[PDB]
């Protein structure tokens, strides 16, 4: 598999390089930063720690908060 | 045609190469099967069989 430290649901390597969340048909995507798809889309570019479940230490992991599954 | 297929050959070659890396660079593998269907079905196909057929046809003729 592909390593995941602090259980958040997005690998390490994408926390530590950059991420983004685009939506195809109707179904959402996490996927890398790619500067030709991603940034004329407009998509914004995350980056966050791969160790800590939530990175600002708040009570909403960083999957959650980017991805909407979060209280509205 | 033989015209754009003999002068611009290596833009095919950076596409093959470039599906390679993005085939087998484990974090982002699911970005192919996204955005590229076909060329992740491609790659797939390839990887499940087609490169031993191709070593067997290259190996055949090493002898
Ligand atoms: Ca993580
Ligand atoms: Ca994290």
């Amino acid at each position: 598999t592909v390593p995941d430290r602090d259980n958040d649901g997005i690998p390490d390597s994408l926390e530590v390089e950059g991420y983004t969340v685009d939506v195809k048909n109707k179904r959402t995507f996490l996927s890398p930063w790619i500067s030709n798809i991603h940034e004329k889309k407009g998509l914004t570019k995350y980056k966050s720690s791969p160790e800590k479940w939530s990175t600002a230490s708040d009570p909403y992991s960083d999957f959650e908060k980017v991805t909407g599954r979060i209280d509205k | 045609d033989i015209n754009f297929i003999k002068e611009n050959l290596t833009e095919f070659q950076h596409a093959f190469s470039l599906a390679f890396s993005y085939y087998f660079a484990p974090d982002h593998r699911t970005v192919l099967e996204l955005y590229a269907p076909d060329m992740f079905e491609y790659m797939n196909k390839l990887e499940k069989g087609g490169f031993e057929k191709i070593s067997e046809s290259l190996k055949k003729e090493g002898v």
